[PDB]
């Protein structure tokens, strides 16, 4: 398989193979560090513009992943309860039909919610594991 | 027992001073506005809609205004914008040439308008043309006994003619802080520009500021709370301006008031200068009118306050400014697209224990910023313009007498371009977030 | 509450709000990443210099945090011994008592040491677990 | 010892230094930020495309460390194994005697071998590490 | 090495336009000697029996 290659997969036999996507999130910037000594300086400044966005929407992901406890890792269990109310749709079903394209729309609106659970989840967390080793 | 162990924390709430870069934000709904037309209406990132303040519990901060970094980044970005705005502007070198001048025409009140003759250019290289206009005496010098006359810059640089689709008018900027940097606004109504702010609130973008010039009184800036404010860096010190900001506005209307007409002659291939071509009406002085009873109650306001730093017994005056050129001792600020300067002597001469009019005088050729080189031509504007303003408050410069020391004379005094929004930046500082940070607790990492 | 709204609080109910100004510190370039086709490129300029400075002071912020035993955690327990020479003071009166704004005016000249001190505790415990692992 | 003094050691004793390369590697931009005003603008240009350069080269490197289970660490084992053909030196000749300059010319043909081998030894692991999850 | 120009020389300014001006070489006050360098000979001498070595 190639880049984005399984985008018309099943969400389950998906899963192996996010490595793929991940690894041209940034490293896709070899096109453009691979080159007029400062003449057409505009040039340099659509490349550089283009560069700076590149890496920032890595960070910003890397940032957002590692706020929650996930930091460094493709897959990550959690421990906030998944409401219904995000998706009527049974565990069987979304793993075995729908593609991740598909799954994206129908959870689409509740989102910004559950980065807010994860979030809180996870400070509360790490204080209570620091009450912990005040005496472990 | 209570061993204790460094243990770190990152977004720990702490800060320090710093200088750093911000940058602009402008009005979304102006934004959409054609490009160049005032001060980056285009290119100045359009309105976070909300100030998003945060008012900050308990702390307390030293503010001052005098060492206020932030003012140098708006004073630096106003001229680079300036300059940047008058970039594709004509060069008016051609018109740089010997005239004939005569006195103006039809009635008058007094030789201030100079009729001049001159041969000029048409786009054809090979043919040029004998043309007339107006010009104001200030915009002219004799070289000579025989009426021959020159532009005044003639002889230091050539002028750029403002393009007549851009605006001057000062659009509410706002200052934006980039991310790891926070802007603080002092709360309390009694802050003089100097020390320990008691309530202080971030916020992400200042308020809208306004870019306006002027000398003796700042103009359309924002009122103070409760009473007249009075501040200095360091009052014994005389070479050390006092701002003044009022309470009340104080209503001011200027105009120019005759009906002038515009006139283009097209020196070259794809370049043309706005002649001033005529008076249609007969001619009267530009001038301002303020009213009285609002302005001699005023300074009864700005005394009942100065007698507070200098004592009660003090017997204080003003006078107008003393001498020297036009630009420095004289409001010196624009209207509607044209530069007015006026003799605010009727002001500034009250002694403590219906509308006043002041004559003002015009100039086509400036130089605001007092570069050497650089220089601007402002075209003519057609017809008759007026305008109506708030004076916000005032620039004094109190005179250092080795006299007797029962009185204080204070004057009307021209200042630096940065009082007109020095006057604004007084309620904001800027930090840097320090977010990580260790202390001890008793807890060991496993092994 | 909101972005640095803890700033006046006591050391101990501040603990808790960490999230908020971690995010901030870098998700703020919002504002600048938000917008003159190139003309005026000097404006351009203006925000492109202060989005590399912020990448780069988070970025540091993470390898500093990073060589200690720390990545991803807002708050850290570690192995080195708190030295009263860097503070005479109580642990209860700090935490009870003391804003983060006090606290860090009062120890401000021995951190440069601190960092030290974490640094070679931890390169040496990675070795040791090594020395392990090749027998584990 | 100071940033690279180890490079001409045995292998061995130069592995208790990494950190003095790690906090070189991107710190050292404080050069470079320490610094007219637009004039000149050129200059700004070189240390600009220079710092975007470093920090791109930086996230790389911590990317790829990352996709491998290792981020956040200086040293790490790891669970794929070394196949002579990658060098049929033994064990204690190159730990003892070797300099890292020598080692990294002696393998250098098979390091994108071994980079494939460890990445998808990670992400299935990821994978395995969950249906324990799923039901504990 | 040493060298000297060594003429008494004088500027002199014409303003060719608005804001700009042109530096004349507007007379030398002195009589006129060449433009000439100065070197030590034994060091150069020995200088070159060190290069040939
Ligand atoms: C702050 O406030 C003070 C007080 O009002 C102002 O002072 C006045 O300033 C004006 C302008 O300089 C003065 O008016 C001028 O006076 C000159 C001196 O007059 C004497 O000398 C001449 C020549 O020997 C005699 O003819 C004359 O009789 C006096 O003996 C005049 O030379 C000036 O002449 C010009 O204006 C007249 C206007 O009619 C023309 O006819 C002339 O051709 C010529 O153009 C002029 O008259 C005035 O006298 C000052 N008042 C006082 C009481 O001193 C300050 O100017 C003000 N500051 C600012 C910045 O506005
Ligand atoms: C302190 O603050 C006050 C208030 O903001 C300022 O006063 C205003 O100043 C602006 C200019 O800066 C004035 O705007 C001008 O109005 C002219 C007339 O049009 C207006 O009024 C008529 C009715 O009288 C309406 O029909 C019309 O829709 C407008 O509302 C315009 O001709 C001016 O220029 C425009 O037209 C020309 C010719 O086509 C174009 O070249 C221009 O680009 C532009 O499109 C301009 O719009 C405004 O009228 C003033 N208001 C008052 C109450 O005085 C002060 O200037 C300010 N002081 C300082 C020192 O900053
Ligand atoms: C594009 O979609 C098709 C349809 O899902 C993917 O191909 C394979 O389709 C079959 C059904 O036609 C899936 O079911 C399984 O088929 C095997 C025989 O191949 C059978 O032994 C099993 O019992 C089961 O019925 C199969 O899962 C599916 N393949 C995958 C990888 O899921 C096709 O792969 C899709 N294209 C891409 C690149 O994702
Ligand atoms: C503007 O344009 C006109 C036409 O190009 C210039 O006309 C000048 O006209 C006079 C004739 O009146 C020419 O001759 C001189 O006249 C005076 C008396 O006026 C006389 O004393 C002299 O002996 C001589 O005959 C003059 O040469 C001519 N100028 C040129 C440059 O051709 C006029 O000078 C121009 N004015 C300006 C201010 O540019
Ligand atoms: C360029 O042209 C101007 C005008 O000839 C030269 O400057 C000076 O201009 C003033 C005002 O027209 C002349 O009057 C004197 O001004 C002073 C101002 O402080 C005032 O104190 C005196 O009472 C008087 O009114 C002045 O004579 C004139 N010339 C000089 C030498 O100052 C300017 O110097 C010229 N510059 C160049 C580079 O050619
Ligand atoms: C604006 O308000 C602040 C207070 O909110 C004023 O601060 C003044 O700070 C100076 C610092 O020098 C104090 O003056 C003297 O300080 C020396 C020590 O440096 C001390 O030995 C003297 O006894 C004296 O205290 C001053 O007391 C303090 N307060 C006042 C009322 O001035 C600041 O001066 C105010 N500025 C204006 C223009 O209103
Ligand atoms: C400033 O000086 C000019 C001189 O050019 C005045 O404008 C008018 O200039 C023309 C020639 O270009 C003059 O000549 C002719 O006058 C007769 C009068 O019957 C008229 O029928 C022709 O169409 C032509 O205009 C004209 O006399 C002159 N106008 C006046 C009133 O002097 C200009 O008016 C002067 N003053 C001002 C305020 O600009
Ligand atoms: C700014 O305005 C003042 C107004 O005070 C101008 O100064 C002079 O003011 C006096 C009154 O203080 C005027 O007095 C009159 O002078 C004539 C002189 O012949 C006399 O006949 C009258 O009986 C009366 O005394 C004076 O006109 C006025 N001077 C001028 C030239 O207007 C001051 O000049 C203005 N500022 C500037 C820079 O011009
Ligand atoms: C402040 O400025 C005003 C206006 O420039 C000065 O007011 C003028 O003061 C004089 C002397 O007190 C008044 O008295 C006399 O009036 C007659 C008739 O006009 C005149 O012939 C005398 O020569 C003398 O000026 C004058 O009426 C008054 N002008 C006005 C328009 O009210 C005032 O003196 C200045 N100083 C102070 C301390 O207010
Ligand atoms: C600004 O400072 C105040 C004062 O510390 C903070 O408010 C709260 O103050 C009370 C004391 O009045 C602290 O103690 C608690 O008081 C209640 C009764 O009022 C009592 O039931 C509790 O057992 C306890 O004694 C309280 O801890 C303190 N709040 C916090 C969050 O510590 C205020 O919070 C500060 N501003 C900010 C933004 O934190
Ligand atoms: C540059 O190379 C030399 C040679 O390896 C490094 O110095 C030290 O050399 C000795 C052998 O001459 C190494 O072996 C050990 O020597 C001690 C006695 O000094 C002995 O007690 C031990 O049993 C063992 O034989 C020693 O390991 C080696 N030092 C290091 C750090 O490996 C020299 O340090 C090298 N320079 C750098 C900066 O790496
Ligand atoms: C404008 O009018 C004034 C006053 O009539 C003129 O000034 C006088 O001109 C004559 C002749 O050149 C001189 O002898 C006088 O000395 C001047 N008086 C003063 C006070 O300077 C002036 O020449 C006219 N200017 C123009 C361009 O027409
Ligand atoms: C300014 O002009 C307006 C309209 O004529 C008028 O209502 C106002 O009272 C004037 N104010 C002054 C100070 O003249
Ligand atoms: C000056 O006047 C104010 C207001 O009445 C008063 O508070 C102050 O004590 C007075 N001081 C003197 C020395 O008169
Ligand atoms: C100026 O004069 C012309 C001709 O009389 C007229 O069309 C115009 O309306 C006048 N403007 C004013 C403000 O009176
Ligand atoms: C002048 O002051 C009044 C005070 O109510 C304010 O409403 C107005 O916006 C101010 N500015 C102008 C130009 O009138
Ligand atoms: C150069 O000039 C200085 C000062 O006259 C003199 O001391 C030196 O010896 C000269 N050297 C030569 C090579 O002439």
């Amino acid at each position: 398989l190639g880049f984005l290659g399984a985008a018309g997969s099943t969400m389950g036999a998906a899963s192996m193979t996010l490595t793929v996507q991940a690894r041209n999130l940034l490293s896709g910037i070899v096109q453009q560090q691979s080159n007029h000594l400062l003449k057409l300086t505009v040039w340099g400044i659509k490349q550089l513009q283009a560069r700076v966005l590149a890496v920032e929407r890595y960070l910003r992901d890397q940032q957002l992943l590692g706020i929650w406890g996930c930091s460094g890792k493709l897959i990550c269990c959690t421990n906030v309860p998944w409401n219904s109310s995000w998706s009527n749709r049974n565990l069987s079903e979304i793993w075995d039909n729908m593609t991740w394209l598909q799954w994206d729309k129908e959870i689409s609106n509740y989102t910004q919610i559950i980065y807010g659970l994860l979030e809180e989840s996870q400070n509360q967390q790490e204080k209570n594991e620091q009450d912990l080793l005040a005496l472990d | 027992a209570e061993n204790l162990w460094v243990t770190v924390y990152y977004g720990v709430p702490v800060w320090k001073d710093a200088e750093t870069t911000l940058f602009c934000a402008s009005d979304a709904k102006a934004y959409e506005t054609e490009k160049h037309n005032v001060w980056a209406t285009h290119a100045c990132v359009p309105t976070d809609p909300n100030p998003q303040e945060i008012h900050l519990e308990n702390v307390t901060e030293e503010f001052n205004m005098w060492k206020n970094n932030m003012v140098e980044q708006m004073h630096t970005d106003i001229i680079s914008l300036w300059d940047q705005s008058l970039k594709p502007c004509v060069k008016l070198t051609p018109l740089c040439v010997t005239l004939q001048c005569t006195n103006v025409t039809n009635n008058i009140t007094r030789g201030e308008l100079k009729n001049c003759s001159f041969n000029m250019t048409t786009e054809l290289r090979d043919k040029k043309q004998k043309v007339y206009s107006l010009f104001y005496r200030l915009d002219v010098v004799q070289i000579n006994s025989n009426k021959e006359y020159r532009l005044i810059n003639c002889n230091t640089s050539a002028c750029t003619q403002a393009c007549p689709k851009v605006s001057f008018e000062p659009i509410p900027i706002h200052y934006c802080a980039p991310a790891g940097f926070a802007i603080l606004k002092c709360k309390d109504k009694k802050f003089n520009g100097t020390g320990p702010c008691p309530s202080v609130s971030t916020v992400q973008c200042t308020h809208g500021i306004k870019p306006v010039v002027s000398t003796q009184l700042l103009l359309n800036g924002s009122l103070a709370e409760e009473e007249v404010m009075i501040r200095s860096e360091n009052i014994t010190n005389n070479a050390k301006n006092i701002l003044v900001q009022f309470n009340t506005p104080v209503q001011i209307n200027c105009t120019r008031p005759n009906n002038n007409t515009r006139k283009s002659i097209r020196i070259g291939p794809g370049q043309a200068f706005y002649a001033t071509g005529d008076i249609i009406g007969d001619i009267r002085q530009a001038h301002c009118n303020v009213s009285k009873a609002t302005w001699n109650e005023t300074l009864g306001k700005v005394v009942k306050q100065l007698r507070k730093h200098f004592g009660n017994n003090t017997i204080i005056r003003f006078a107008n400014s003393s001498g020297g050129d036009l630009e420095v001792t004289t409001h010196s600020f624009n209207c509607g697209g044209e530069f007015f300067y006026c003799n605010t002597s009727g002001l500034f001469n009250s002694t403590w224990i219906d509308s006043i009019t002041l004559p003002c005088r015009i100039k086509q050729i400036i130089n605001m910023w007092q570069r050497i080189g650089q220089c601007m031509y402002a075209p003519p504007i057609q017809g008759v313009i007026r305008c109506v303003s708030n004076i916000t408050g005032l620039i004094l410069t109190r005179d250092g007498g080795s006299t007797n020391s029962t009185t204080e004379t204070f004057r009307p005094g021209g200042g630096d371009m940065r009082d007109n929004w020095r006057s604004e930046l007084y309620k904001y500082k800027v930090v840097k977030i320090e977010p990580l940070g260790v202390a001890p607790t008793r807890c060991k990492r496993r092994v």
